[PDB]
């Protein structure tokens, strides 16, 4: 009975719905996606601050946090898949988070003809379901609906 | 491998209030010509009593559910209604197949259109009635040409257009008499006959083009406890032309098509039928209590 | 046709036809076009019922002007032999106008019937 | 209570309780098991309320 | 891109922010013709006159707002250019009605409000007499 | 003694026991449909006219000047459209849409005379019928008998009223639902003009005038 | 298991059967058309029409008269009528 | 009974031309806005004898003119269960002296 | 209650309105020879049936209800076949039928006699 | 929610409110949700919810 503990209790302002989340490996970062926004939660073993997120504010439907914590890459609007680095910078007090502005990648143009796109649901099936990181973030991976699956590398400095 | 057991996580469920298919029936085809309905995407849409609008894929038996999107909070939703064009064809031959629009009430006086595409609420439409309890989307005799019809609690059928990326109030047909009736549920026997069930006892048929009143069925008390007022939860038309008709007193009334009176009362359940379906041919009726 | 707010539900109809069966035997009733277009004018009047069997259909079209001038509820019924056997006249009466007075349940009535002919319109 | 101990019914009838009907039901069995005249079918109900 | 603007008077194009070129009219009984016409969708010896260029359809774009007069005049074979209906083209229509003050020392350097007002009295008198009295 | 009121094309006429409205007489020596007029300034009757029951009411703009231009949608046999007509003056025009057959000839009969009024009879829920007839206006009175109302207003604003333009709109309760409380309606319908895009600046009712009548005055985008 | 079973024919030809078997579990199967079903390698899907009221197993069963109604016994001492 | 028609008739007149005067003398209004911010910005903008006399002699007068044309509307009633009364044949309409209805279920053949 | 009935010309069969009002009345069809049902017959109305008759070859019969609506039903077929209304009947009281030389498929009787709660009696 | 209106005693100055609903669904009735139940429950009263509990 001690063993389990009921711990945190993260409440969600506004009146929209959690689409999604994800942690880090350690737990000191939490990324909720609504429709509407995505909030980024620091966490200290608690103590529950939010990380202040711009550039967003069209909600989205998958998040993922790099296992390195410095990538967090969502699905805007379902079919758009983004992307931000996060700069973590230890002071005196502890480490705190700055999360930059989206950068986002492009997806490849597959050939699908002009009938099967105009007829059916639409660009339905475009909408990615999975996003998958490396062990050491150095690759990323998506998948939609539609059986594609679309990679991406890291090219550093 | 060492498992921690857990079930102190209280997921909440949630009631299924509105499940609707995208085409309600495809034409047979032989097994030479099983490459021309391989690209008709046909999808299951389910929505809960929390609002959520979640698409399954019948997948020929595997029943994979692809896209979950949830309304806010105090919201759910009621009706679903997939809207599917007809086959266009190009000009080689090829087959351009319907673009299947998915509209949803939410116990309100408002009618959203969702985009499946987003993954959020693409429209919405609202007339000055009342809250809307049932709609349905007219069937094909015109063509690029169809409407939503839809009952409310204080009456009045409103009927709304769909056209061209369009979801505007057009007018309202027709309002009862009594403000104390409510419109339950709706379903189309043709392209222009309307059949309602109504609070007071009543299964209303309506003429859409003229606005005007076929025939007012009835049916009586129910003899099983108080409220002398039936209630007809469900209507649904065969494809010959009768009508069935679940009601408060878990009856299911077959009535007739030409005439518009009953020919057959079936007791079948103790409470109330809520839900009924007929299949595709005319040759069974499942009904739901 | 020009007959617009149409009573077609024979619930409706039966309901119509009893009111104007209890106001006529209330002496509340006007009974004729000519009757029907004073107190419509005069503005005693508190619903009035046309009938749509009118072989001229143009003769009884007048008094739905001056019931858009005086706001005051007008429906039409599909039988004029109907409705004149339900005032109790044993000719075909082709339209008539039911009256309002201080208190009378048979005033709650006329309420609840012209907001049911509200509800058609 | 006889006639749920002669139809094979009294523990389906004592099984379904809550808090505040068992209770009750205790406090009506408490009351009358003093009188013998049904101190038999009183003891009996104890017996499986306990149970 | 070729707009159709039709006012009272005659008709603007505003292909290249700016206006390009227009067709002015004045003070007859063929302009209730012309309101006909636009009623239905005919033949109109403006429009003809405006659409009728030699050389070929260079971009096939027309952008007309209303989808009636778009597929109407989709079937006539002078020129064989095929117009746009409306696709929520709010915009365009309604800043060069708001903003036609700029039009006016262009194509007619006059107030042509008098004719405007003599169509919709020979209209409203037409639907009058229509309804006949 | 006549004194111009608060709204620029408005006049009161004062006495010892008396404060009429009135406007100022396009055609002098000429009346319309009966009313009093004092010398030439016709009395504007606000049981009649929805609109001179919201300035007696306490409406702070009515956002139309004498040269303006006003679309008058719902224009019941020339009675108010008279007295707008007189308010933008000969520079001004009044754009009169009425489907209603009896009134179209009223009001056209009345429109012969005011040259600065055209009366177009046509469905307001059709507009793009008189888009070439109707040019960019600067204000949409609008006091129409249906449900659609802020529909017909919606379509008529996206087609005709100007960028940052007004529109003075008169709602009816028991057109609109006849059983919900009016407040309520009234909530519902200024819900829907703030999400058709204008910016609701103020609500006022009729009721020494008329029952259950609403008055709202809103601007458009700006 | 069938307990008992009533046929009525569907007539001065035989044009059909009507079978109304009462098994053992309780239930009462009725085989709506026979004769039709298996006169015509293949058959079409047949599928009874189950009333299921007695809790032991039904002792009879009989249709009654013209065909409306299907009469029944069992040994909870009540004699039911599907109004059918 | 022509007299009590014309009476009211002039009365009702009367009464119409009365009320639109006193309406014409002496949850209203709601206005929307985008969020709580510019509500409160409106809410800070607003924070930023003769006519009883008249309105009261207007009541009064629209007072005694309703009474005039209730007590004409009963007369008119009255006259017209007079009428059925003394019909030539029996017609219902109107209570006796006893209090019970007249209520004949003939058909006036 | 059993007051109400009519037996059939050849003998056969015995209708009886069943009191069952609510909007449209029922009336249950008893072979007389054996006293057992045999059918039910159920139309339309606002307050039941007024008033039905036989029909004189004895197969099929013709329900008058209240408010006008009168429906013939056949025997043979076991359905209705076919729905009119009287001319303006607020409300049917009593019905007859009689004669002969009537159409062969509606029972081979001439006339019907429909009186209504006014006291008017229409005669087809 | 919304702000509570301020009377001066003639006239009342009211925040407009539509922020509640952006995009996500309009909030239910609730006295339109319990209506339709009470049709479902019209005289018939509820089972005992649980087990042995007060």
């Amino acid at each position: 009975r001690k063993n389990r503990k009921f711990l945190a209790q993260v409440l969600i302002k506004g009146a929209s719905h959690i689409t999604s989340a994800s942690i880090s490996e350690d737990g000191t970062l939490l990324a909720a996606s609504t429709p509407t926004d995505v909030k980024v939660f620091h966490l200290d073993p608690l103590y529950i601050k939010k990380v202040n997120m711009t550039g967003t504010g069209l909600g989205a439907t998958r998040v993922q946090i790099s296992p390195d914590k410095r990538w967090i890459c969502w699905a805007e609007e379902g079919s758009k898949v983004m992307i931000s680095r996060v700069h973590a910078t230890e002071s005196a007090d502890g480490i705190s988070y700055t999360v930059s502005v989206p950068h986002k990648l492009h997806r490849l143009r597959r050939q699908i003809p002009k009938h099967i796109l105009l007829g059916g649901l639409g660009s339905y099936d475009r909408n990615v379901s999975q996003i998958a990181f490396s062990a050491d973030s150095r690759m990323l991976s998506v998948a939609d609906l539609a059986g594609y699956i679309d990679t991406w590398v890291l090219r550093g400095p | 491998m060492d498992i921690h057991r857990c079930r102190f996580v209280r997921y909440p469920a949630s009631a299924i209030n509105a499940v609707a298919f995208t085409h309600s029936a495809l034409p047979v085809v032989s097994s030479s010509k099983k490459y021309l309905q391989k690209n008709i995407q046909v999808r299951l849409a389910i929505g809960r009593a929390n609002g959520d609008i979640e698409i399954w894929n019948p997948l020929n038996g595997g029943w994979y559910q692809e896209v979950i999107i949830p309304g806010g909070k105090d919201r759910s939703v009621d009706g679903l209604v997939w809207v599917t064009d007809p086959d266009e064809e190009m000009a080689d031959g090829k087959i351009i197949h319907g673009k299947s629009r998915l509209f949803s009430i939410g116990y309100t006086t408002t009618i959203t259109e969702w985009d499946l595409e987003k993954a959020r609420a693409k429209k919405h439409a609202s007339g000055q009635h009342g809250e809307i309890w049932c709609f349905g989307v007219q069937p094909l005799p015109a063509a690029q040409n169809r409407k939503l019809v839809a009952g409310t609690v204080d009456g009045n059928l409103v009927l709304y257009s769909i056209e061209d990326g369009d979801l505007k109030f057009q007018k309202t047909l027709t309002r009862t008499p009594s403000k104390k009736t409510k419109f339950v549920s709706i379903a189309f026997q043709s392209h222009n006959i309307v059949i309602v069930g109504c609070s007071n006892s009543t299964i209303c048929a309506y003429d859409v083009r003229t606005g005007t009143m076929l025939r007012q069925m009835t049916l009586g008390t129910d003899l099983t406890g108080g409220s002398k007022n039936i209630i007809v939860w469900a209507v649904k038309c065969l494809p010959n032309g009768d009508i069935v008709s679940g009601d408060s007193t878990g009856q299911v009334c077959i009535w007739d098509g030409k005439t518009y009176t009953q020919a057959q009362r079936i007791q079948s359940h103790t409470q109330d039928v809520l839900c009924l379906s007929v299949s595709a041919d005319g040759s069974k009726i499942i009904s739901g209590g | 046709s020009a007959a617009w707010p149409k009573a077609e539900d024979p619930a409706l109809v039966q309901e119509l036809l009893d009111c104007v069966q209890q106001a006529s035997h209330y002496r509340q009733l006007k009974k004729g076009a000519n009757e029907t277009t004073k107190s419509v004018n005069r503005g005693t009047s508190e619903l009035v019922i046309l009938a749509a069997d009118t072989q001229p259909l143009s003769i009884v079209l007048h008094i739905p002007l001056i019931c858009e001038e005086k706001n005051v509820p007008y429906v039409y019924v599909p039988s004029k032999v109907a409705l004149g056997r339900a005032c109790g006249v044993s000719r075909a009466v082709i339209a008539v106008s039911l009256t309002s007075n201080e208190a009378s349940d048979l005033n709650s009535k006329i309420r609840a019937l012209r907001d049911k002919v509200e509800r058609l319109a | 209570l006889t006639a749920l101990r002669h139809r094979s019914a009294l523990r389906e009838a004592l099984q379904g309780r809550d808090e505040l009907s068992v209770i009750n039901i205790l406090r009506w069995a408490g009351k009358y098991v003093a009188d013998p005249r049904y101190r038999s079918i009183c003891v009996d109900v104890a017996f499986h309320l306990i149970d | 891109l070729f707009i159709l603007t039709e006012t009272s008077a005659g008709y603007a194009l505003f292909k290249a922010i700016k206006y390009k070129e227009f067709a002015k009219f004045d003070s007859a009984a063929i302009a209730v013709e012309e309101a006909s016409g636009i009623l239905e969708g005919k033949v109109t010896p403006k429009l003809a006159s405006l659409l009728n260029e030699l050389k070929d359809e260079k971009k096939v774009t027309l952008a007309v707002h209303d989808t009636k007069l778009s597929n109407s005049i989709t079937k006539l074979p002078g020129i064989n250019i095929k117009p746009i209906s409306g696709s929520m083209t709010d915009d365009l229509f309604r800043a060069i009605r708001q903003h036609l003050y700029n039009l006016i020392p262009g194509m007619e350097p006059s107030n042509f409000d008098e004719m405007n007002l003599g169509l919709a009295h020979s209209l409203s008198r037409h639907k009058l007499k229509f309804s006949p009295e | 003694i006549v004194e111009p009121h608060r709204h620029k094309g408005v006049f009161v006429a004062r006495g010892g026991k008396e404060d009429l409205l009135c406007t100022a007489n396009l055609v002098p020596g000429e009346s319309v449909y009966g009313e009093k007029r004092i010398s030439e300034y016709r009395i504007w009757n606000p049981f009649r006219s929805k609109l001179a029951a919201g300035i007696l009411g306490g409406l702070e703009t009515i956002y139309m000047k004498p040269g303006s231009k006003v679309l008058y949608l719902g224009a019941a046999s020339g009675t108010s459209v008279s007295h707008v007509a007189d308010i933008v003056g000969p520079t001004g025009a009044v754009y009169a849409v009425e489907f209603s057959h009896r009134s179209g000839r009223d009001l056209i009969n009345m429109a012969t005379r005011r040259t600065n009024v055209i009366p177009i009879v046509e469905d307001a829920r059709k507009p793009m019928a008189y888009r070439m007839l109707v040019p960019m206006v600067d204000v949409i009175f609008a006091d129409v008998a249906q449900p659609d109302q802020a529909r017909i207003v919606g379509i008529n604003a996206r087609l005709f009223l100007k960028q940052g333009g007004g529109l003075l709109i008169s709602i009816k309760a028991s057109c609109i639902d006849s059983t919900a409380p009016p407040e309520q309606v009234f909530a519902s319908e200024v819900q829907k003009l703030r999400e058709d895009k204008f910016f609701p600046k103020e609500q006022l009712t009729l009721e020494p005038y008329e029952r259950d009548h609403a008055m709202v005055s809103c601007v458009y985008l700006q | 298991i069938i307990s008992t079973f009533d046929i009525r024919p569907i007539i001065a030809e035989l044009q059909d059967i009507d079978v109304a078997v009462g098994g053992a579990r309780g239930a009462i199967y009725v085989y709506s058309n026979l004769l039709a079903h298996l006169h015509t390698l293949r058959v079409g899907t047949i599928q009874p029409r189950k009333y299921h009221w007695h809790r032991r197993a039904v002792h009879s069963v009989k249709w009654s008269g013209d065909g409306n109604y299907l009469i029944s016994g069992g040994y909870e001492t009540v004699l039911v009528l599907w109004q059918l | 009974l022509g007299y009590v028609r014309t009476m009211r008739n002039i009365a009702a007149k009367e009464l119409k031309e009365l009320e639109e005067r006193y309406v014409l003398a002496g949850p209203k209004k709601i206005v929307f806005f985008e969020g709580v911010e510019e509500r409160q910005q409106a809410l800070e903008k607003q924070k930023a004898r003769r006519k009883q006399l008249v309105l009261e002699k207007l009541a009064r007068k629209v007072k005694a003119a309703r009474k005039k044309l209730k007590a004409l509307a009963d007369a008119e009633y009255e006259l017209e269960l007079q009428q059925a009364k003394m019909a030539k044949t029996a017609t219902s309409g109107g209570f006796t002296k006893s209090g019970r209805r007249i209520k004949v279920r003939e058909r006036k053949r | 209650t059993m007051e109400r009935f009519r037996v059939s010309p050849c003998g056969r069969y015995m209708a009886l309105v069943a009191s069952d009002k609510k909007g449209g009345g029922m009336l249950n069809i008893i072979n007389v020879g054996t006293m057992q049902w045999i059918a039910q017959a159920r139309i339309d109305g606002r307050h039941g049936v007024a008033d039905f008759a036989w029909w004189s070859d004895g197969n099929g019969l013709t329900i008058a209800g209240r408010d006008g609506q009168v429906t013939e039903w056949s025997m043979i077929t076991r359905r209705t076949v076919g729905i009119w209304r009287d001319e303006g009947s607020i409300g049917g009281t009593v019905m007859a039928l009689g004669g002969r030389n009537g159409p062969a498929e509606l029972g081979g009787d001439r006339w019907v006699a429909i009186g209504s709660n006014s006291g008017i009696l229409n005669v087809y | 929610k919304n702000p509570k209106d301020k009377r001066v005693g003639s006239t009342a100055y009211r925040v407009v409110s539509n922020g509640g609903d952006p995009r996500l669904a309009p909030k239910a009735k609730k006295q339109s949700l319990n209506l339709k139940q009470a049709l479902l429950r019209r005289d018939r009263v509820a089972k005992p919810r649980g087990g042995f509990f007060v």
